[PDB]
Parts: structure tokens; C-alpha cells; sequence
């Protein structure tokens, strides 16, 4: 569980895209885009966005060319 | 003329009497008031504000 | 009761009507939850065709606010009762006094 | 609707004739029924309750 | 190296009073059997008391019989403070008539065997009228603590009568409960404390019967502690 | 003195510290015992002359 | 409003108490000294902190 | 009907969904904050007295 | 009439342990919390020191030569020292020391009858050249805690000056302090959970500190229970 995400911005230092960043990966965990990263402790999908963020496995930055693949991926079933 | 009412009553002049704490045991230092205020109970009861 | 009251409470509760205030002296002769009869001394007692008086009480109704207001008699049979005495208590009153 | 009408082609659930509107008690309270009036316009007959 | 204390001479000094010793304790648990025992007396000790009402002619429980000089929701409020005790069973479903002008004191009661009262000079009601008659039959029932009518109406299984008039029942034999160490003296010990339970029952339950059912409901619950499971 | 734990350690402590504050007053208020009586609020005695 | 007077109470010194002028061996032992009953909350002592 | 089943699934709806607590005349921007609920029984908002 | 007992009574390690348990019937959570806490604080069988002889030196607020700390800080050195025996109910160790640096505890005497548990635990620092210090420690098997402040007060063991007292901790815990917080049983909302955390001066682990105070408060109860 998370009570501050004073550590999930010394990654991203804006405290607004961190919303952001989290919101949408947050997403992929519910409608059924992917999996978490880290492990669950049965916790929701918003904690779980947070604290991937604060492991550095997540950001602006990861999120595009981590599904920017996925054109080129499916380029294989896009024949 | 209260104080000439309590020393009727066998009761400490001062009006503060030492408690004992309810889950420990011990005494809290420094005498505690104890007396019986007349206590209304006005009608904003909880369940019809909530 | 109030433990520490201020003495002007009696003119509270029989000023309004919450109390069945007693309305000419004699002894009480039947009391009950919801009747009350005062059976009438000499003296205060008409020319002709007098006979007894008797006070109805009101059980559990409501009021503005959907609270109740019932009364409740304080005395027994063979009580002396005077001018001006109380039969009834009402909604917040003992014996007479005003216990908010 | 067009899908319920089958559904209720399906089991025959009878179609009432007359909607419920009766008066229930409001949520969050509790308490017995110490009284009930009937009041009915002159000119409409009483039923064995009024 | 340690002592244990004994249970000593159980002063009497009224049916609802009482005042029991527990001679030889060793220094420093004066205060820890003490409070460990009124906290637990106060709480805990099971007994017996009203739980649901039942008049001749009366449907609920603001209404006013006629004959009687108080509401029936007087005649709950005094059934409820009724000390009784029972011994055999667990519950009990008493029974009250009387007719006649009067004060109907709980002395009244139908006299059973098992079912025994405790304070005979109880007030109930009163009669004021020679016609006048009631009827009822009291419940009694064995618990602990205190449990509302609202909350033992979610086991009501279908209460199919609607002339139950519900009380609360408060079982509890104890009000108060005080309870005072000072020095005891063993013929050659330096310092040994005396603990005084000064108890006052509702005339219901046994003085050394309490303390007897006090100590084995601490002692039945330490043992999670002295086999640490982890 | 959660100011001064505010600018040294940051936010993580500092949260955690104000709240151990909380538990620690109220539970020595308790045993303190403060009443307040009619006899702690004491009437100087020269106010008659200097009235 | 409440706690600011706990700690008041907590952090001041008489001038004669329980247990006055010894010395201590650290937070640890300056609070279960207090619990069980010699020395009092507010009395002057030594203490060693780190 | 208030099954003893919703009780535990209405907690798990609960886990981490932070709410809005706030008052009336709202002056400052700290007038609005929000709070993890925790599920007491009564009908009173708790609230921590630093607040 | 037939009471609640706790299951789900978790342990945690971390000397130090903060144990837990649940669920307590309705306000037993006190009336267990403070029934052991004032045990493990005011009585139960341990063994510390007491009384101390500087080879030279005859008041407290004097100063021993050579030695960096005073003798009202080495006494703060020995109160925490933390030694078990098994056979004896009175032994004196010895301490005579050499040397120049830091002088642990490892350098006292080997005797059959004791067992340190914290041999570095250090006492003084020694400076140059002096190479002499040496102490006639003894430690007594007791119950509780006893300053010092009252023992000269009633002073019936008569010794000339310059027998150092110190203040005598006999029980093995350090700290204890317990926290009751509302736990429930799935429909019942007035329970307790029960929140232990102790700790020990290295002669007995935790948990087995608790486990023989419930047996010395169980053992009370003897003459009362069925």
C-alpha cells in the first residue's frame, strides 16, 4: 500500500504528470491490456502504477517505446 | 455557603477528590473535580442528519 | 428535577398547559392512567346540582416536532388536594418543577 | 420492449393489469403501529376495516 | 521462591454487601489481581433477568390498560430491575395474577420451585379499581453482559405474537465494585499485602462464587500466552 | 519542532513524527489528571486596597 | 489544544520529586523507571542520550 | 437485505479508494482533503484531530 | 458463560519482538496488556550486579588516575552488564586489566558458575602507562529493580568508604509496552487486538519472557479456579 508518493516524484519531478504517467498506466492493468510488473499484495491498480513508478520500471519515456513495439510486433501478424 | 454545605455532607471542602484510572489502576496525580451537571439532550440527534 | 435549580420553575410548568392543574380543592376519589376524579369539598362546592369534578388526561400523542406529549398522574386515592394543586405531570415536568 | 415480449412469450409471466403504489415504511426506522385513521369521501362504502 | 494467596473469612455484611480477603499476596501484585479482578467482575458475570413481557389484553406497549395507574411502558421499566435467581433450568416463564385494590409487589409471582426471588418487597404496579385484573406472564432467561431489544431482534425467528412486549435485558450481578490492599502481616515476613474486594451484588449470585468464576476466566485465558504458538 | 523535521528529513519522517506526537500527548494528559476547580483561580489579596 | 498541554505537563521539572539527582542509562530505562512507580514524570536525573 | 456476504465484498471495494471530506464555508484550499476511509460502525464521520 | 479464546496469535522477529494476538473478548484487551506489563516490570527472577570495588579509589566524586571516563560514568558501564548463572546464588567476579584501548568486558575472569552474553561490552577506556584497574564486581540473583538511593538509606550491610553501590536492574526485560486497536470476528464489531512489543538484555529471548510471566501470574490464580 501507498501513503505518500513523495518517492514516485524524485523519478518524474512534476507532481502533475505523475498523475499522468500513472493514470494511464494504470490502465493497461484493468482493461486487459497487460500485467503488473512488480508483485501484488492485493492491492488495487492505482497503487500498483505507483509504486512501479517509484522502481524507476515506468515513465513517460518506457511507455511509448514499450508499446511502440507492439505496431512492429503485430508487424509480424500486420504480415 | 457551599463549602459550609459540603463539610455537612462529610464531603472534601475543596470540591476534588482523587480518581483511579479505569484500565491500569494507578492514581492520576493532581485531584480531579468530580461533581453532577444538570445535562440536556438537544434534538439534533444523528440520524436525521445523516 | 433539576439537582441545582433556580426556583422560578413552578410558574413554568403550571403557567402553560402541560400540567392538569387541580381546578377547585377536595380529595381524589379515583385515580387512573387516563382518568382522574376529584370528588369535591363542601365549601367550594356549587348551590345546586353540583355534585363532583373529573380531569381527562391525554395519553401518548404527538406534538409539532413528532415528539410525544402524554401525561401521567402523581397522586393516590385519599390525597387532599387544594386550589391551584398539580394531578398531572406532562412532557418534562415532576412533581410540579420543570425537569428539562 | 421488442426482447423482453419474448421473454415473456417464454414463461407466460402475466402481464397485471394494475401498477403497485403502495405506502412503505421509510428506510432507517423502526417502531410499532400505535394508531390508524380512516378517513372516506360520504358517498363510497366502507370496507370492513374503515 | 514465591507465595500464593488463600481465599480468607468472607464478612457479610448485608444480603446486597460484601467484603472478601485474599490474605497472603506477594509484594507488588496487590494492584495486579486487584484491577485484573474488577475489571473483570464488572463485565463479565453471567446471570439471570427479564426478557420479554406478556399482558392479557394489551397489544403494545404505549397503551394503558384500564384499572392499572400506570402506562404499560412503566410496568417494563419496573420488571426489568428484578433480581432473580434460578437454579435448575436455563430459562424460566413465569407468572403473575392478581385482582383487588393494591399495590401488586413482585411477592405475587406464582411460587416455583427452582425459580426463586430475591427482593419480595418489589413494587410492580398498582390497582385502583375492585373489577380490576392483570394478568401476565414474565420471561426469564440466563446471559451475560447486555444485549438490546433491537439487536436480539435479528434472531426472532418469525415472533408470529404480536402482544410480546420486547424488554432489554441487562444481566449483570454486580454494580460496583471496589477493592483496597493494605498491609498484611504473616507472623515473620517483612511485607505481605491483604486484598479487600468489597463487592455488592443485586442480592443474585454467591459472594465466593463469583470470585471462583472471576479467577477461572482469567486463568482459562492465559493459557494462549503461556503456550506461545507463534 | 516538526518544522525543523520537516526541512532535515524530508516528508517520509516528518508524517510519521506528527502523528507520535498525537499518542504521546494524549495519553500523558490523561494520567496528568489537569482538572480545573474553583480554587485555582486565585484572587490577590491586596485588590481591596489597590480598589 | 489537547496534546500541547500533554506535553507541557510532560516536559517540565519540579524541584523536589521521586528520585531526584540519580543518574540513568538511557531512554530505555528512564521510562519503565517511570511506569512502575519510583521515580516521577517530571523529577531531575541524568541520563546518557545518543 | 444486508446479507453477510456484501459486508466483506464491501470491503475490498474500499482497499485504496481515497474520499473527499469537506466542509462547509470552504475559505482556503485546505479546506478540501482527501482521506482512506476505514469502516466504523455508527452514523459520525470520524475525522484525526490534527485535521 | 463460555468465553472466546484467540487464534491467529502471530510473532514477529526483528533481542527485539513485537507480538501480537487476537481476537480478545470485548475489553480484555487491558486487563491482559496490564496483568503482564506489571510483571515483566516490578517482579521476576534475574541475576545483576551490585555492589563494586575500585582497587583504589573511595568516593564516587573523587577520580581514578588513568582511567578516561569517572567513576559515575563506569558505573554506567556496569549497571547494563547482562550475566546469567545457573548453579550459584552469589558470585563476585574480578576485573584486573592491563593494557592501553578500550577495555571490553572479555577480559574478566572465566568462572564455571557465569556466562556473559555480551563479552564486548565495553566498561573504560584506558589511557597510557597506567595499565591498572581492577574491581571486585558482585553480582546477586534478585527480583525487580532496586536503586541504589534506598539500600544506604536503610544501610544494614555495613562497609567502610569507598564500597561502591550500584543501581541493581534484576529483571530481564528492557522495555514492554502494549497497544490494544478494535479488530472484528466477521459480524461482531466489539472486539480487541492486543499488540505486544518487548524487548531483553540478551539473557532470555522475548517470547520466552512472556511465556514464564503468564506461568508466575497463572500460578496466582492456583487456589481460586476449578
Amino acid at each position: 500500500a501507498r501513503v505518500t508518493v513523495q518517492d514516485a516524484v524524485e523519478k518524474i519531478g512534476n507532481r502533475f504528470d505523475l498523475v499522468l504517467v500513472a493514470a494511464r498506466r494504470a490502465r493497461q492493468m484493468q482493461v486487459g491490456g497487460k500485467d503488473p510488473l512488480v508483485p501484488e499484495e492485493n492491492d488495487k491498480t492505482t497503487v500498483i502504477a505507483l509504486r512501479e513508478i517509484e522502481e524507476g520500471l515506468i515513465n513517460n519515456q518506457i511507455l511509448d517505446v514499450r508499446e511502440r513495439q507492439e505496431q512492429q510486433e503485430q508487424e509480424a501478424a500486420e504480415l | 455557603e457551599i463549602k459550609e454545605l459540603l463539610k455537612l455532607g462529610d464531603l472534601p471542602t475543596s470540591g476534588q477528590i482523587r480518581l483511579y484510572d479505569g484500565r491500569t489502576g494507578e492514581q492520576f496525580e493532581r485531584p480531579v473535580t468530580v461533581g453532577y451537571m444538570y445535562m440536556l439532550k438537544l434534538n439534533h440527534l444523528v440520524d436525521d442528519k445523516m | 428535577k433539576p439537582l441545582v435549580g433556580t426556583g422560578m420553575e413552578r410558574a413554568v410548568a403550571v403557567d402553560s398547559g402541560v400540567t392538569a392543574v387541580a381546578k377547585r380543592g377536595g380529595v381524589v376519589q379515583y385515580v387512573d392512567a387516563s382518568r382522574i376524579v376529584i370528588k369535591v369539598n363542601e365549601d367550594e362546592m356549587y348551590p345546586g346540582e353540583a355534585g363532583i369534578d373529573i380531569y381527562n388526561l391525554t395519553k401518548y400523542t404527538r406534538s409539532n416536532q413528532n415528539t410525544c406529549i402524554n401525561q401521567m398522574p402523581c397522586v393516590s386515592l385519599g390525597e387532599p388536594v387544594e386550589r391551584g394543586d398539580v394531578l398531572a405531570d406532562g412532557p418534562s415536568t415532576d412533581l410540579g418543577e420543570l425537569a428539562l | 420492449t421488442p426482447e423482453e415480449k419474448l421473454l415473456r412469450a417464454i414463461f407466460g409471466e402475466k402481464a397485471s393489469d394494475v401498477k403497485d403504489s403502495s405506502l412503505r415504511v421509510p428506510n432507517g426506522v423502526s417502531g410499532t403501529v400505535i394508531d390508524v385513521q380512516v378517513f372516506t369521501r360520504d358517498g363510497v362504502e366502507k370496507d370492513k376495516r374503515a | 521462591e514465591f507465595l500464593k494467596p488463600r481465599l480468607v473469612d468472607i464478612e457479610q455484611v448485608s444480603s446486597t454487601h460484601a467484603k472478601v480477603t485474599l490474605e497472603p499476596l506477594e509484594r507488588g501484585f496487590g494492584h495486579t489481581l486487584g484491577n485484573a479482578l474488577r475489571r473483570i467482575l464488572l463485565s463479565s458475570m453471567p446471570g439471570c433477568a427479564v426478557t420479554e413481557v406478556e399482558i392479557d389484553g394489551v397489544l403494545h406497549e404505549y397503551s394503558t390498560k384500564e384499572g392499572v395507574q400506570e402506562d404499560i411502558l412503566e410496568i417494563l421499566l419496573n420488571l426489568k430491575g428484578l433480581a432473580v435467581r434460578v437454579q435448575g433450568k436455563d430459562e424460566v416463564i413465569l407468572t403473575l395474577n392478581k385482582s383487588g385494590i393494591g399495590p401488586v409487589t413482585a411477592a405475587d409471582i406464582t411460587h416455583d420451585g427452582d425459580v426463586e426471588i430475591v427482593k419480595p418487597q418489589h413494587v410492580i404496579c398498582h390497582l385502583t379499581d375492585e373489577n380490576a385484573s392483570i394478568s401476565m406472564r414474565i420471561k426469564v432467561q440466563r446471559g451475560r453482559g447486555y444485549v438490546p431489544a433491537s439487536t436480539r431482534i435479528h434472531s426472532e425467528e418469525d415472533e408470529r405474537p404480536i402482544g410480546r412486549l420486547l424488554v432489554d435485558a441487562c444481566y449483570s450481578p454486580v454494580e460496583r465494585i471496589a477493592y483496597n490492599v493494605e498491609a498484611a502481616r504473616v507472623e515473620q515476613r517483612t511485607d505481605l499485602d491483604k486484598l479487600v474486594i468489597e463487592m455488592e451484588t443485586n442480592g443474585t449470585i454467591d459472594p465466593e462464587e463469583a470470585i471462583r468464576r472471576a479467577a477461572t476466566i482469567l486463568a482459562e485465558q492465559l493459557e494462549a500466552f503461556v503456550d506461545l504458538r507463534d | 519542532m516538526l518544522n525543523t523535521c520537516y526541512r532535515i528529513l524530508g516528508l517520509k519522517p516528518t508524517v510519521i513524527f506528527a502523528d507520535q506526537i498525537m499518542y504521546t500527548g494524549f495519553a500523558y494528559a490523561a494520567r496528568s489528571g489537569a482538572s480545573v476547580g474553583i480554587d485555582d483561580m486565585v484572587i490577590p489579596e491586596k485588590k481591596h486596597e489597590i480598589i | 489544544q489537547d496534546v500541547v498541554l500533554g506535553l507541557y505537563y510532560m516536559t517540565r521539572d519540579c524541584v523536589n520529586a521521586k528520585g531526584e539527582g540519580m543518574v540513568l542509562t538511557g531512554p530505555k530505562e528512564a521510562e519503565r523507571l517511570y511506569r512502575s512507580g519510583l521515580a516521577s514524570l517530571h523529577a531531575r536525573v541524568k541520563v546518557r542520550i545518543t | 437485505r444486508e446479507e453477510a456476504v456484501v459486508w466483506d465484498i464491501l470491503d475490498e471495494v474500499i482497499r485504496e479508494h481515497p474520499v473527499l471530506l469537506n466542509r462547509a464555508p470552504t475559505l482556503h484550499r485546505l479546506g478540501i482533503q482527501a482521506f482512506e476511509p476505514v469502516l466504523i460502525e455508527g452514523k459520525a464521520i470520524q475525522l484525526h484531530p490534527l485535521v
